């Protein structure tokens, strides 16, 4: 019952992290 | 087509997005066609959906967390949707993977409303998530070709890159 600004970190974290991972080819 | 200034681009992402949550949500590998986004349409909801899915299993236990730990139920959780959206960005780096996220956590919410039947929360979720995803990135977007430029840098592993 209530919102936690975690997800905002989170969701952010993985994001970057992902940006990093897709823009990285197999190389 | 163009009656204000960029309506164009908010049309085509509303229709992909829409697609990509609503189908997801069903828990099978559908793809329905767009009304609107024909070309962009079918490229950007084949790519959105193999990005939206690599992003959200990879991360699949942060996500899982996150939505047992939203209390998300209702139209009022919207505000902290969009805003958590919006914060992602509040660095000022608009990276695609940040974006692509936003679109796959979409994604696993409009599962978790679907799971439990909610989908009359699934349709005002997806639209205010492209609303407020487009609204606090329209130059950026624009600029960057929309959906054409999002499925070319997510296809330089070997599809179209180089």
């Amino acid at each position: 019952a209530e919102l936690p600004p975690e997800f905002a970190a989170q969701l952010r974290k993985i994001g970057d992290k992902v940006y990093c991972t897709w823009s990285a080819p197999d190389m | 087509g163009p009656l204000g200034s960029e309506d164009d681009l908010y049309r085509q992402s509303l229709e992909i997005i829409s697609r990509y949550l609503r189908e997801q949500a069903t828990g099978s590998k559908d793809s329905k066609p767009l009304g609107e986004a024909g070309a962009a349409g079918r490229r950007a909801l084949e790519t959105l959906r193999r990005v939206g899915d690599g992003v959200q299993r990879n991360h699949e236990t942060a996500f899982q967390g996150m939505l047992r730990k939203l209390d998300i139920k209702n139209e009022g959780d919207v505000k902290s949707f969009s805003r958590v959206m919006v914060h992602v960005f509040k660095d000022g780096v608009t990276n695609w993977g940040r974006i692509v996220t936003l679109i796959s956590f979409g994604a696993f919410v409009a599962k978790h409303l679907k799971s439990v039947n909610q989908e009359s929360f699934i349709e005002p979720l997806a639209e205010t998530i492209t609303d407020v995803l487009v609204r606090t990135k329209r130059d950026w977007l624009v600029k960057q070709r929309g959906w054409d430029g999002f499925v070319e840098f997510f296809h330089v592993q070997d599809l179209e890159g180089g």
